[PDB]
Formats: structure tokens, C-alpha cells, sequence
């Protein structure tokens, strides 16, 4: 096909309709580590994750998108201060650059666990030579979200979201026989796995807005104007504050 | 997990140790006999 | 579905709903190691563990969610402190930070041991052509936690905990010759694993108002009314605490 | 099902109703080792251990609630030493705390081997369609103790004790011809693997009894009262002191 | 451990070695002779 | 065959004919991790990734020929700084160089995952004797590319792009019996596998572009003419600056 | 069951009874190493040794319970280094412990092969129906014991015993027509595979009683009494001083 | 069976029994490496070594009971030494030890090889119903031996020797039917692995009989009197002094 | 059997038989690596050498008893290093040894390939049940030995020498059918694997050889006696000097 | 058989009749890679390699026999280095050295690449019951040298060369009816491998020709005699200059 922009959810678009704060919060964000310790089954290879190792290269498009906070380069730092040795080189030989700038808060956080075949399922028939079946696993990936307060070593919130992730397929066939010594033959399937790879980020982007939600309330940043409060979006992220039961 | 695409049929690209089973319950379904 | 909380049981609204203390606890939560050493059968990989790694940060959203403690961040400590030298490098070029909150507490812990297929079991049964089966798991998880005096050294109260994960799956089935050379066919099947994952952070959560508990009874720290020690929920966990035998 | 204690043996009811001392042990545990070498055969990971690698946490909870020894944290040091750097940290920046407590002897021990398939059998029958077998294996485990005068380096007292873990398996089932063609069907199977991660618990719990018991006639600690001598736990253990022939 | 759902039936995705007996075990049911 | 330049979609064609700025921007290309934790299923080997890990080399030719750029040799910054200390050793024994030159943003990124048998299919039909079949999948590979200010640390901008990998399968037959006790027979057979080397080279290409594009409207980096701030090509990258939806 | 101390062949009971000496003897127990260099087969992991790596916590029970030797903890040096760094610290902050006491001589040694399948053999017999089988395997091991003068650093005394480890297997077995068109079965079966962890502390029991009883005739150490030097156990020994030929 | 010493060949029984010499030698065995390279075939484990690693443990019991060297441990020398800094911390602080015991010559040496299957075979024979097989097979193992002069670095003499490690296995079987409609049934078969354990210490007790034997020859240590030149032992392995041919 | 030396080729007898030179010559002999990187195929184990590792202790055999060299020891000099320092610590406390004996020349080398099935073949024959077959492989070796001038650095000289493992087998055969109802069966096997353990110690003592030869020609070393020039041994080596063609 | 020399190619005659030069030329040669990164397939070893490891030893062979080159011993000058150390302990204690011999050039390499099935085939053939077959493999090698100026670290000419490896396999077979119920049966096979030991050793050979052919065009190093330059050795390795087409 042709190259595109990565597949968003509805959550990504509840992202950027945020309502505006009094001023950018800048973060850090050094690793989110994948702590799941589940690779994938046969027949893929024994050492292939069953979660992308990338999701701190996710969670940094997640806070500069929200249009919130200001992300800052921390993953790559001793690229970039490799970096500015080599300017600082050029500046006594023949502008001179300011320090890093520095974060009031640090969001980091983990993937907790990767359960795969959460449910299953099938149906099946056959009648005289017709037939048809269905299939259908779904797979759940939580993420942890906590933002620690880098003055004082404190945790300020944390959240756990998660994504059920749906993989189905569908097969016809037909194995006949038509008028006399002949042989009819027929198959139709199709399957579709949804990706661990775009389930991680709509499991990132919501768990996002749990912590922008929650630093109102706790009065850690406040809104640019207190009737913006009352927002649809925010009053929809109130009421699934409270988790689901088992 | 995931679930990847196979035909059922050894005719196309699949097991073939279900090849004596989809001929025999083909056989023992046919109701044609032989015109003459 | 729909990105959401991560569904809680029972224990989180027991763990919500307890009383409050007269001041908060500081708490350093370092590392819950997998000394469970036990990976997970084929078909899956050989690598996989068969408990997630991510138990440390499970137990912080149990404390934090708990409204006793405040957590302090010792897991990404040489991340916190690599930032603090930013900030520190800036103060001196063109308000100063206070120093690290360091806790009275430090919960610190394991995951003794996980043992699959405890128990197992399975009924079935065909008559002419239709039939139905039935089998059934479940594994066994065990968590530790203890907490640790850090002035002195010493270990204050230490509980285990067990969680049972249950995994059943239900299939019938058809194979019968209707009406003289016809044949139908029908199967319909249904898995359902329990999540480690859930059953983890479920043990935690009931591991920590044991510890909660045991330090009102011994007199560590007190409760904000005498008259909230015959709360329905701390009556509750009393019985709990005789172990069951064997 | 629901969270709860660890079910724990008739050891744990004997361990917890031992008469008082003059005053209580400090002790250190640091390491257990998991010296079995062996691990789990197929249809298991080629990499999962048979035996925990959690022994020192389990042994930390005899000690604790033997109501004899106050343990201290020696396994997490390397963590409990960099908590007191920070607080240190804050102490000359704008109560001071003492030094760690220090034990009179250091409980440190093995497990000496685990030998799987020790025993086994089974039986089975069959008449005219209607089925039935058993089978059982039953594996060993054993555990060390040794308790180190850590002022003069000599050993103390050195037990061994042992336990085995029997799982079983009943099936039935039934293949017939019922009145002329028709098939009847029907199996009904049950197994039970007792778990090693509960029999570790109970052979160390009994093997703090074999330590405190050696520790009286020994003269290494007294009681609280000479007539509790003749407690009937004690006489108890003091039979099994002789081991069992082979 | 993990129940993973699979059809005991190899028309459908399933193991193609009971094939043979799961035809087997229909024709030696049957009771439906040949109309005519 | 013989040997030519490596070919190349749409996109490339769509990444030369950019406006021209006013001045080139230097920009350091230090390493693109792949990230995508993803091996190469069976009958390949266990040890094969997925995706190359050469991304870096791809994105600096992205660069070099978009004629907005200046990229500077950072990968390699260890053989560069090798041979400057031979020049430098043979320049106070028997032109004075100048110092490197640095740059004022650098592009830095991952590869955010892959994602293989996202869909699939296939079709079948047998006549007496005739055959033919179709299968098809679809793999998806995501790219994360983001702009980082080395002066303060900040990012400035981040995109994701994603390309869909066909690889598809069209196969024919005939087992029949011509004229008595004669056998004809007869296959055609045709695969095409996309390969995922150039896939991610038109991902990479893609996704300079919006970054081109995006400087522009944040002002970072402003065109040489206004007037071609309304050229065809970057009102085309306007348009699918939203993403698609889930 | 329930637990019980480790069970003891003759040579425990055999090692008890020894006379007593003019004063005990200090002995340092490092390592026992496993360099049998053989593990388990098929189908046991490939992993698991076929010898428990736990032989010197074996060797320091069977020196204890002598009451011939005071063993030293050298084992967990540096555990019980790091143990008197802690009561150092706290002995100038607000009795001073002695130096460790250190041995005259010092027990080491290895485990000097392991072969497996030595012998083998099996009876079968089946008449109409009726059958019954019987298997047997015996595998050796061996145990090297040395004790090293530690003040001049020679050798004193070298011994090497051996033991047999016998795992038969009996199966009986049923499969007739009882009366027209009936059919009977029955099976019953029993294994027994001798501990190799129980045969190696056999081994190392009478490895002892070996070096005591060449102590005392070539005057390293001398009895208590010269009329005990007629005992049963001694003149027992004195016939195994020479081996067995092969 | 019972536990007892290691059974040995005829070569011990020619060993002990040697002519004294005028004084005993020092000798330092530091380590004999398993320079084979060779590991156990299927159906054992793939890390399992064929000879086992403890050479250097078995050379010092053929040096000791000898009666012509005294060996000096050199093997555990990392863990003699860390002994005697426990005395001397404890000389200072509230008889002064001499130094190490040093060598005059120093035995070292290999395993130089290990062939499995050099030579193979086997009968077999079946009448009616009634058998019976042979099988064997004989592997070689060879050891290398050479004595240094620690003076001045020189190698005094070295010897080859070699073992056969024969294996064999005898089977019967009867499968007949016994008067009309009946059918007997039987098997007896019976192997006998000879160890590798226990034909490398035959291989290494020969080997020293021709270092001691060549030590007279070229006049490096005298026997105690010349008239015992001519003992039958040593006029034995004089006419081994020639190899086999090949 | 019995053990004994290990047996030598044609070329051992050839070599001890050597005329003497005027004095013997020092050699360092510190390393033979096995660069040939093969390993043993199916059904032996992955990790097993196809030579072993142990050729640079076969060379010092074939030097030492070739009454030319003096060998030193430079194997293990990392453990006679360390003997001499407890000589020496017990030298100033309560015969002084000179140093080591230094060499002129060092004979290193390596193994420069093993190449196996060099040729293969087999015959068959069967009649009227009576059968016969018989099978061979041959294997290839060669060994690589330079002599070093430690003076200078230069290379004196080279050889290159192989040697072909011939491992044939013959197998027999009866399955008749004798007078009727009655069924014979016969087989009679052997196999001979020569060992590369021992083709390898033929290909080293024919490669010194050939450097002693090389010696004379070149003036190196000159014998003791000129008319010792044409000896039987020695004009037999100077028809092997050219090599077969290919 | 019995050991002989390497068998040589065409190309070693015609290396040893090349002319003579004026002096000749120091060389020193360090390490000749295997970067062909290729292993053996099954049957072998996963772990075997498909070109040995050492042709650094067969270049060296290939330059002292030319009679043009004296090489230097630069693969072990670790040991070289440790034995002029002990020369030189024991000259300042109770003829001084000089210092190595460097070279001019040195002459390095590699081994380009190693594919293997280059080219298959095999022809078949059966009547009534007789039958015969061929097969056939060529496999490719390729050697990479070139000549390094060490004073200026230029490189002064570089050639690659290559080599076929043909294996071929030839059988026959019988499987017959002979006069009735008869059975006539036979085989006879041949198979022969080339080795890579020895088509590496003849790549080699014929590289160093290409090099001393080049170093006369280019001025680098002069024959003795002008006349010599139309040699037949010279004149046909002009021809060979140019490289085959593709």
C-alpha cells in the first residue's frame, strides 16, 4: 500500500481535545522497562518478546501529543552529551550553549505481565460436505503509569490500564461430490490478529489521561480556567475511575 | 496468540495426513449412482 | 474493547475502605525478586517465566491506593539521582532542592515459589455421536512480604499469602450419520485461563492489610480513633489470620 | 477462589505453642542455597528449578513466628545500607540513628538434594468395557540447618530433616456397545500433585523445632521455667531425635 | 497451566491422525439402510 | 541480473522535490535501535530478527538526499576520532585540521515495533482435476523518528509512520486422467515476498517528510520563498497529518 | 507423611558408637567439589547434575555428630566476615569479641566419579495371557576424603569408598479373553530407585570412620583409653583396610 | 550393598608392595587437565564429559599409598592460604607457625584422549522361536604423566600408558507357541559396564610404577639397597618398558 | 585387560633409533591450539572435538624420548611460577636454587585442519537369504610444527605431515527359511575404528623427525659423527622430503 | 596407512621453481580471519566450522618454501615475548641477545567467503532390476591476501583467488528376481570428498604467486638477473592476470 501516519484508537483523539493548562509541565521519561518476562510460543522463535521492548519511544509521543507537557531527551543522553563535548571542543578553539534543562516531574513506569489465551472459543458445522468454523483467542497487556516527584523522591499517582487484544479467524469449505464421479472443492479463510504493537499505545495514551485527570483533583496543576472543569472528557474519565470487578 | 492462516485441504498448501479422511467422508456421503 | 482500569477483586475495595491512620508511612519499596525459578511448559518458550517480574511494581499501587502509606521511589533510583545532577548543574551557572525523603519503613519481599497443576481433573461423556467434556487447572501462588525496620535493622512483622488460579475449558461435540448417507458435525468450545497477572496483584493486595493488621495489634503505628479498631473489615482479616491445615 | 494465609502443617501448630525463653535470639539468615542441582524434567522447561530458590524467605518466617529468634534483614543489606547513606544525607543537611543490631548466631543452612521418582506404582483393571487405574509417585526433599556461633566460627548444632511428596492419579473411564449399535462413553479422571513449594515449609518448620530442642540440652539457651522441661512438645521431638533406618 | 482451545475435528483445525476413528466410530453407529 | 541503485517508491520521488530552505541544518544520526524484540518464525533460523538492524544507515541516505540537510558522521565517531589522532600525530613531526563539526539538532529514533500475520487469507477451487488457490499476508512495521534540540534537551517534534508488507501466493494444478489408463499432470506456482528491507527504507522517507513539514508550521525552520509554502507536495503531507482510524 | 529427620544406614549408628578421644579436633570444611563432570539423561532436563552439589554440608554433619571433631564454619566466610564488620561498628559507637578460632588440620576432598548403568539386567516371563517382568540397574558412586595438615601443608590421610545405588522395577500384568467375548486386564507395578542424595551420606559416613582409624595407627591422634583400642567398630574397619579386587 | 573402599586392580596390589627408598620425596600435584575434549553420546546428556574431572584426586592417592612420595596440597592451595591468615590474625592478638611444606619435583600430566567404540561386535542366533546375542564394545583411554624438576624447569621422564574399558551385553529371548493356541513367553539378558572411573585410576596407579621405575634407571633417586634392584616387581615393568606396536 | 603403554607406530621405533648429536638442544614447547574448529557429528554430542586438545603433551613424549631434545616446562609455568615463591618465602626465613633453564630454539605449532569421509565405499552381496556386507571411511588429519629461533624471531623450519583413519566394518547375514515351518537366522558383526587419539601421536613423531632431518641440511645442528650422515633412518626420510601430488 | 608429507598441488611445484631474488624479503604474518561466518549443515555439528581455523599457519608454509621470504613469528609473540624474559632473568644472574627481527612488509589476509552447493547434478539409470547412479557437488572457496608497507601503512598490492571443491558419489545396485523364488541382491558404492584443508592450502600457494609476480611489475622488489624475467613460471601466472568473466 502506501506509508501513512500509525493507526490511532478513540483514545488518542480524547487526548488532544484536552483542555489547555496554565503552563507546559516538563518530564523525563528513561525507560519503561519490560517486566512481562513472556516470550512468544511456537511456531515463532524462542527468543521473539510477546511485547515490543519499545514503549518508551510510545509513552514520549503520548506526552508531547497531549499538547501538556514538554518531554525531554533522557533515553539518549549519553548520545547527547557525547554530543555537546563536541561543541564544547569547537567553543575555546577558533553562541555559547546553556545547560540541559531539567524536569520537576519524571513519569516511568513498566508493562506489567502479558497473559496470552485470557479466553478462547470455536463454533463449528458441517453438513453434507458444506461447512464452515470460527475461531477466536484474546490476549490482555496491562501498563504501569507513576509520576515521582524528582525534588523529593515521592510518588505523586499511579495508574494500571489495560487492552484485551482480539485475534479471530473465520474458514469455509466445501468437499463434495457433484453429478456422478466428479469432485467439487472450495475453501474461503481469513484471520486477523490485531497487534500487541498498536494495543500498547492506546494502553499508553489512555493510562496518560489518568494521570492528568488525577493531578487535578490531588491539586498538583490546575487548569487555565476552572469552567474548563467540567469538561466532557474529563467527566467521562470520572466515571471509569473506579476499576471493573472479578 | 495468533492465529495464522492454513487450508485443511492437502490439495492446497496443508497437512496432508487428512487426505484419507476428506476422500473416505466424501465416499461415504455420495448418493450418485452410476448412469447408464 | 476499550482501553480501562486493570479489574480488580474483591480485596481492592477491601483495601480501599480501611480506616485511617494518624500519619502517613514513609515506605521504601526496593525490589520483589521472582525467586519462583519455574518456567512454563511447552508449547509455549522455554524462557517465558511462568510469574511476571513486575511484582515491585504492583505492591507500590497496593501501598499508594491504601491511603497509610506514601511510596518513595527506590526502584529507578540511579535514573532519580543521574536527574538530580542536571538540576544541580544548573543551580550554580545562570530555588534550591531539598534532599531525598528517606523512609522509617522499607517493605521489601519475594514470590515463594509457583507450582502448576496442584490439582486437575475432567468429566466426559458420548452417547450415540453427541457428546461434552469438561477439564479443569489450577496453580498455586504464593507471595512474601515482610517489613523491615530500617533504623535498626530488625524485621517486624512478616506474612505469607496464596491465591489458587483456576483454568477450566468446556467442549461439546457432534458427529452422527443423519438421514441415510448425510452427515452433521457441530463443535462448540470455550477455555477461560485465569490471569497471573491478576492473581498476583491480588495476593499483594491481601499481603498488605495483613501487614496493616499485624501493626495495630503489636503497637507499631495506631489508628486515628480507638473506636475504628472494631471496623467489620479488621474483624474480618482476624479470622483470616489462623492459617488453613493440611 | 479467595486470598489467604499459606496453609501450613501440623509442624507450624507444633512450632508456634513451644514454651518461652529467658529472652529472645537475635539471628541472621543470609542465604539458603538451593544445592539440589536438579531440575524439572519434560514435559517442563528445560531451565526450571525443582525446588525454590526462596528457602531463606520461608526460613525468616519459622524464625519470626516461633516466637524465639527476632530475625534481621541480612538477605536485602546491600539495600537496607544504601537506605541509610540517604537518611544520613539528610541528617548533616537542614533523631540520629544508631547502628544496625548485631546477632549472637547466624542460622544458615542447604537443601541437601531432591531425588524425584524415589518410589512408585499403580494399578489398573478392566472387565468387559467398564475401567479403572491408580498411580502414585512420591519424591524426597531434604533440608539442612546448622546454627554458627559467629563470635568464635565454630557450628553450634547441624540438623537434617526430610519430607515426601506424594502425588496420585485415579481415572476411570468406560468404552462399550450398548443395545446394538450405539456407544456409550464416559471417562472421569482426578489427580493431585502435592506441591514442593508446601513441603519446603513444613520440613524447615520442622527443623527450627530439632534446633531449639538441641539448644536446651546442650545448655546453649535455657528456659523461662525448668518445669516447662517437660512439655509435651518437646518430649515429642525429643522421641524422633533418632533417625530412621535404611 | 495455560487450556488452549483446539477442535477435535480435522475437518476443522485439528490434529489429523483421529480421522480414521472418528469415521470409523460414526459408520459402526449408523442404522439407516438404503431407501428405495 | 546487474547491479543498480537500490529502488525506491513513491515517497523517495516525493522526498526530492521539497522546497528548498534557507540554510542546511546539521543534524547528528547517532544510533536507531531496533526495538521491535522480534524474531524470524520456523523454517528460518532462531536467531534471525525480523527487521535489519541497518536502520541508521537508511535514514542518513533519507537525509543527505532530501537537500535539507547536512548529516555528520556519528556513528562511526569512534574510527573518525582514531584517524584524527594519526593525522595530529603526524603533524608535529617532519594544513592544521580544524575541530568537528557540530550540529544543532540531531534525529534520533527507534523502530516501534513489528507485527507479523496481521490479516490474512486465501481462496480454493477444485473442478474435476483443475485447481488453483491464492493465499496473501500482511505484516506491519512502525517507525518512530523524533527531533531532539541538543542545545536545551528538548523534543521538538515526533512522528509515527507504519507500511503494510503483502506477500502473497498464487498457485495452479492438474491431476487428472486423460484418455484410458493415461495420467496428465501439470503445476505453476508464483510467490512474491515484499521484502522488509525496502519497507522500511519508504517508511524512513516518509516520515523525514513530516518532519519537514512540521517544522515549518512551528516555526523552527523556515523556507527559502513564502510563495512556496503552497506547493503541491506539502499540502499533500497536510492532508495525512491526521492519523487513520481504529 | 510427615516430616522426620534424614534416614541413616548402619554406618551412622556405626560412627555414634565410636570411642572418645583426649580432646576434640578442629577442622576447617571448605569446598567438596563435584567434579563428577555427569548429569542426568534422557528424559531429565540436561541440565541436572546426577551427583547433589551439597556434599560438604554432608561432610559437616557426619564430623559433628562423630564427636570426635568441632567443625568450623568456613563455608559462609564471607557471610560471617561481613556479620563481625557490623559488630565492629558498633562496638565504637555507643564485650569485644575474640578472632576466629582456626583448625589444626583441614577435611577436603571431591566426589571423584559417577557412572551410571555398571550393571543392568532383567527376567520376563508370559504364558496364555499371564505375564510378570522384572528390571534392575545399579549405578557407583565414589567419594575421595583427604585431611591436609594445614600448619606444613601436607597430606596425612587419602581414602576412597564407594556404594552401589540399586533401583529395580517389577511389573506384573493381565490381558486375556476371559468366557466368549469377554475381556480381562490387570496391571500392577513398582519401582524403587535408591536415593543418590541418601547414597552419598553414606558414603561419606564411612569415609570418616576411615580417617579416624588411620589416625590412631599412624599417631596422629591418640585415644582416651589404650583398652578401647580393641573395639568392635575399630577391629571391623581394620578388615575393610584393604579393598576389593576387580 | 553396603559402603566400602574402592575396589582396585591388580596394579594397587603392585604398587604397595614396591622396594623402600632411601628418603620420601615431595612431590606437588597442581592439576591434571581432561584435555580429551570428548563428551557422553545420545541417548546421555549433551554437557555430560566422558572422563571425569577429578584425575588429579586419584593420582594423589596413588602418590600417598605408594610409600615413596608424600604429596602436598597444591589443589585447594587458594583456600590452605586464606586458612593461615585466620592463624596469624589470631598470632598477634591475645606456637609460631613454619612456612609451606616445598617440593623437590613436581608430578603433572593429562588425559591424552578418550576413543569410544574402537572395536566392536557381536553374535546372534534364532532357531525356532528360541535365541540368544552377544554384543561388546572396548573403549581406550590414555594418561599422560611426566615429572618436572621445579629447580631448574626441566622434564625428568614421561610416560603413556593405556586402558581398554570393555562393555558387553548378553541377551536370550524365547517367543514360541506352545501347543495349539497357547504362546509362550520369556527374556534374560544381562550387561556389564565397566567404569571409566575405575580404569582411569588402574591407568594413573600403573603410570607411576614407570615413573618410579625410570627414576632408578637414570640415576635420579637410589634405592634404599642395590641388592632389591632385582625385585620381581620391578623387573615386571621392565619388560612393559617396550610399546605394543600397531 | 591389563593396562600398559600406550602402542606406537613404525615411526617410534624409527625415531628412538635416531643418531646422536653433539649435544642436546633446549626447547620450549608452550601450545599446539587445535585450529582445525571441527566437531564430532551425530550421534555423538554437539560440544565433543573431533581431535583432542591434548597434542602439545603428545609432542613433548616425542621430543623427550627422542635423545635429542631437552624439554622444558612451559605448560604449566603459571604453576611452577608458583611453587617457587614458597621456595623462596622459605628461603629467608628459618640450597639456594638458580633460575630457570632458558631454551635456544621453540618447537610451536598447531593441527591445520581435520577433514572426515575423505572416501567412503561398501559392497553388498545377497543370495538366497545368506548375505554379506562390508564398509569403510577414511578420515584425514594434518599436523602443522615449526621450529621458532627465539633469538631473532625468524622461523628455521617447517613441515606439514597427515595421516589417513581408516574405519572399516563387516557384517554377515542368514535369514532363511529351513525344511518347513521352521526359520534360521545368523549375524556375525565387526567393527574397527582406528583411533585419531593415536594417528595423531603417528603424525607428530613423524614430524619431528623431519625437523631433525631439516636441521642437518641446513647447518642448524650438526651430528656427532659426519659418517653418522648416511644413516638407514635418515636416507629414508630424504625420499619422504618431496610430497605426493594431488 | 602409513605418515607422509601434505600431498601438494600443481601450484606448490610451481611455486619452488620460481627465480631467485637479489635478498630476500622479512615478513610478518598475524592472523589470516575466517570471515566466512558459514558452518558446517547437518549431519555435522551446528558448531563445526566450514573452512578451518588456521590459515595462518599454511601461509606461513607457503612463504618459507618459496624461497623468496623469511617469515618471523608474530602468531605466538606472547609466548615468544615470556620466554626472552627469562633469558633475560638469567643474564644479570650468575651471550647477551639482541632484539627481534622486524619486517618490512607484512603480509595479512583473510578467507572472503565460503559457499557451499555452488553447482549440483546426478544422472540415474535403471533397467529391470539393474541400476546406477552419479552425483556430484562443487563448493567454492575464496582467499583474500595483501601486502601491507609497515613504514608507511599503505598497501602495496592486493590479489583474491579460487578454488573449486568437487565431491562426487558414485553407487550401483542389483535387486533381481534370479530363477524363481530367488532373491539376487548387491551394492557397490564409492564417495569422494575433496578436502577444504587441502583446497585452502592450494589457494594459498597460488595467491603468493600473484603477490611476487606483482611486486616485479610494480618496481617493489628486483630479480637477481634480468634475463630470469621471461621465465615460464612468470609468463604463465601473466596470462592468469586477468579473471575469469560472469
Amino acid at each position: 500500500a502506501r506509508p501513512t501516519l500509525m493507526p490511532r484508537a478513540q483514545s488518542y483523539k480524547d487526548l488532544t481535545h484536552l483542555p489547555a493548562p496554565t503552563g507546559k509541565i516538563f518530564v523525563s521519561v528513561y525507560n519503561i522497562q519490560d517486566e512481562t518476562g513472556q516470550f512468544k510460543p511456537y511456531p515463532a522463535s524462542n527468543f521473539s518478546t510477546a511485547v515490543p521492548q519499545s514503549a518508551t519511544a510510545m509513552l514520549v509521543t503520548a506526552l508531547k501529543d497531549s499538547r501538556w507537557f514538554i518531554p525531554l531527551e533522557r533515553q539518549g543522553l549519553q548520545n547527547l552529551l557525547n554530543e555537546r563535548k563536541i561543541i564544547r571542543a569547537a567553543q575555546e578553539n577558533g553562541i555559547p550553549l546553556q545547560s540541559l534543562t531539567a524536569a520537576n516531574i519524571m513519569v516511568e513506569g513498566s508493562i506489567i505481565g502479558y497473559e496470552s489465551n485470557v479466553k478462547s472459543g470455536g463454533v463449528g458445522a458441517r453438513y453434507f460436505g458444506i461447512g464452515a468454523d470460527t475461531q477466536y483467542q484474546l490476549d490482555q497487556i496491562a501498563v504501569n503509569l507513576r509520576v515521582v516527584n524528582v525534588s523529593t523522591g515521592e510518588i505523586l499517582s499511579s495508574v494500571n490500564t489495560s487492552k484485551t487484544i482480539l485475534s479471530y479467524e473465520v474458514q469455509a469449505g466445501v468437499f463434495r461430490f457433484i453429478d456422478y464421479q466428479r469432485l467439487l472443492e472450495g475453501e474461503v479463510g481469513y484471520t486477523s490478529n490485531e497487534p500487541v504493537m498498536l494495543c500498547l499505545m492506546s494502553a499508553i495514551e489512555t493510562g496518560v489521561i489518568f494521570l492528568i485527570n488525577d493531578g487535578i483533583d490531588r491539586g498538583l496543576w490546575d487548569l487555565q480556567n476552572k469552567a474548563e472543569r467540567q469538561n466532557d472528557i474529563l467527566v467521562k474519565y470520572r466515571h471509569m475511575s473506579v476499576p471493573p470487578e472479578s | 496468540g495468533t492465529m495464522t492462516f492454513q487450508f485443511r485441504n492437502p490439495n492446497f498448501g496443508g497437512n496432508p495426513n487428512n487426505g484419507a479422511f476428506l476422500l473416505n467422508s466424501a465416499q461415504a456421503q455420495n448418493s450418485y449412482k452410476d448412469p447408464s
